[PDB]
């Protein structure tokens, strides 16, 4: 496999916690 | 009075709703959600939630 | 019209009329149907009754012929028509 | 031998409880030392080597696992070849009885056939093979004959062969008549299962694990709840919404498992959030899946990340169809979805035509494109067509 | 019965419960199944059936 199947993204990986930490906080 | 058969009017309440909403889109599409609401007598997020559940 | 036999109709339904409506229920639960039903008993009662009522609640081909009606004045005819049934 | 190869992978690569480590580390010592198999406690140098966390320290001082220690040495190494040589003694005396008897076609193969449990117990793959098909060719029927594709499934699933493993797999199924046969059905069905995770067919995945007769629960190679947890991951694509409320959230197998096993929770907090459509409840719920689920599992880690992208791109697709022109702020306070962030993460789909999706930049609202037509239809056929014709001209001209 | 005819007179025993539940299991073999069930179990309701 190729394209996206492999290196997907590499990024946002434990920042996803921290899109409901901004949202219960900035709120 | 029967909890037995409370059941299946209790699974009819979104059976019936769905069949309720045949008869307003009936003139196919192009109709106001609020008044949809109107007519059934629900709150407008209780209408949008079925609409897009079928 | 017929009472009484509703113990040995559900068994005549199940090898007749289910496989020919739906075939693919025998092979996933992997058991053979039988190709055909006998019937046995006391003669001069039953046995016209099921078979009957079948006919007339499938409605699709039926051969009814006699046993007997095989038998032609010609002696190869009487093979002849076997197969052509 | 499922705990076998499970708390092996465990001591591989793990980024999240690394306290599991201890708990892997601890079985697998005591396992070998308790078992036959001499290579596969020397095996834990060749196949950690160059992973994160790494479970052994020699001249690596990086190993951030709580058992640091998988080092070889002779010490248990001698002992397991003395339990190899001392039961080889016992089957030779058996085989050589056998030998000079000779009784049928069964006592002829049954020397092979404790042969290949042994050779597979003590840790030869090869030379196991080998002894397989001594008896493969020795056995008065099919029940002698499965058996021997039960060892090859069992070198198969832990040294990953796609090759030999498959194509034996597929010669017991066709032999002469299949039939309505239990042991080639069941059995089948489950291991070519496991065939098509590591390919990712998805066509067959849905249908020979989703669906499974019983509870399968060999114990010898995978177990229950592992059948249930492919289940839930590989059910999230081929299976659409009708199958996912009858096969998948009514489905009696699965009504049990919440009661019993609460480490999965892949059943119901990934189900209800799909069904109900919310991506409120659905984003926390995936990171929590992806730690005890993905990572554990030696079939599902191996990609990760890569199921993230796929899962997510599914509840796109389900709010699209439920409107036509919204705003970025309204899924932003009630879905929790950060707006920021939105154009990246829907920036890997929308230009590779995974999605609908579109964004107005101006007054920041989303709109709608036409999910489906004629014109992108004929694409498939024409990638298709033009990939076809170039086997007509190369098989075409290479014979002449 | 005078020897010089049949040579070897094997005597069968009916079937019990745990002769029944091996014999259960092969007939069964050919058709689906269910891992819920037990083996011996359904054989030990059965007493004195033929094969």
């Amino acid at each position: 496999e190729n394209w996206d199947d492999v290196e997907v993204d590499d990024d946002f990986t434990n920042e996803l916690k921290a899109e409901l930490d901004r949202y219960k906080r900035e709120n | 009075g029967d909890e037995l058969t409370r059941s299946h009017f209790n699974a009819l309440y979104d059976t019936l709703l769905e069949s309720n909403l045949c008869k307003i889109i009936e003139p196919f599409e192009c109709v106001e959600i609020s008044h949809i609401s109107k007519i059934i007598g629900l709150d407008t997020q209780q209408v949008e939630g079925k609409l897009s559940q079928m | 019209d017929v009472g009484g036999l509703d113990m040995q109709k559900q068994e005549i339904r199940e090898a007749v009329e289910l496989p020919l409506v739906q075939a693919d229920l025998y092979e996933q639960i992997g058991i053979d149907p039988p190709r055909g039903v006998l019937l046995y008993g006391p003669p001069g009662t039953g046995k016209t009754m099921l078979v009957k009522a079948v006919a007339n609640s499938t409605k699709a081909a039926f051969i009814r012929v006699n046993g007997s009606e095989f038998v032609h004045k010609y002696l190869g005819e009487g093979p002849r028509m076997v197969r052509d049934v | 031998n499922y705990e076998v190869s499970e708390k092996a992978f465990l001591l591989t690569q793990s980024k999240v409880s690394i306290e599991q480590r201890k708990e892997a580390a601890e079985f697998v010592l005591a396992k070998i030392k308790e078992e036959e198999m001499a290579p596969y406690y020397k095996y834990l140098c060749e196949e950690y080597l160059v992973n994160n966390g790494q479970s052994d320290l020699e001249h690596d001082e990086k190993s951030d696992s709580l058992n640091e220690w998988i080092k070889f040495d002779q010490e248990l190494y001698n002992e397991l070849c003395k339990k190899n040589e001392s039961k080889i003694k016992e089957l030779n005396e058996k085989i050589q009885k056998l030998e000079e008897d000779d009784e049928g076609e069964l006592e002829q193969a049954q020397a092979w056939i404790n042969l290949g449990e042994y050779y597979a117990q003590i840790g030869d793959k090869d030379n196991a093979e080998k002894t397989l098909g001594k008896s493969l060719s020795k056995a008065i029927s099919t029940g002698a004959k499965i058996d021997v594709m039960l060892t090859i499934a069992r070198l198969g699933f832990f040294y990953n062969d796609q090759l030999y493993v498959k194509e034996k797999l597929e010669a017991v199924n066709s032999m002469i008549e299949k039939g309505g046969d239990w042991e080639r059905r069941n059995r089948y069905k489950t291991y070519y299962g496991i065939h098509c995770l590591a390919v990712r067919n998805f066509k067959e995945a849905a249908k020979l694990l989703v669906d499974s007769l019983a509870t399968f629960t060999s114990i010898e190679l995978t177990s229950y709840e592992s059948i249930a947890t492919y289940a839930s991951v590989t059910g999230l694509f081929t299976l659409e919404r009708t199958d996912l409320k009858s096969k998948v959230i009514d489905s009696p197998e699965l009504l049990s498992l919440i009661s019993t096993t609460a480490a999965l929770q892949s059943i119901s907090s990934l189900t209800i959030s799909l069904y109900a459509s919310d991506y409120a409840s659905y984003f926390p719920y995936l990171l929590e899946t992806y730690a005890n689920v993905l990572i554990p599992c030696k079939y599902l880690n191996r990609h990760a990340d890569f199921f993230v992208r796929e899962m997510r791109r599914k509840v796109y697709a389900q709010l699209l169809e439920s409107y036509k022109t919204l705003s970025l702020k309204s899924m932003a306070s009630a879905f929790g979805v950060s707006v920021a962030f939105l154009d990246n993460d829907l920036g890997k789909f929308i230009p590779n035509k995974q999605l609908n999706c579109v964004i107005d930049r101006v007054n920041g609202i989303v709109e709608t494109n036409r999910p489906d037509n004629k014109n992108a239809q004929y694409h498939l056929l024409v990638k298709q067509g033009d990939g076809l014709l170039t086997k007509l001209q190369k098989y075409g001209a290479a014979v002449r | 019965l005078r020897p010089g005819r049949i040579d070897r007179k094997i005597e069968f025993p009916p079937p019990s419960v745990a002769a029944r539940a091996e014999i259960l299991r092969i007939h069964s073999r050919k058709m689906n199944l269910t891992r819920g069930i037990n083996l011996r179990k359904v054989a030990e309701k059965m007493n004195g059936c033929s094969g």
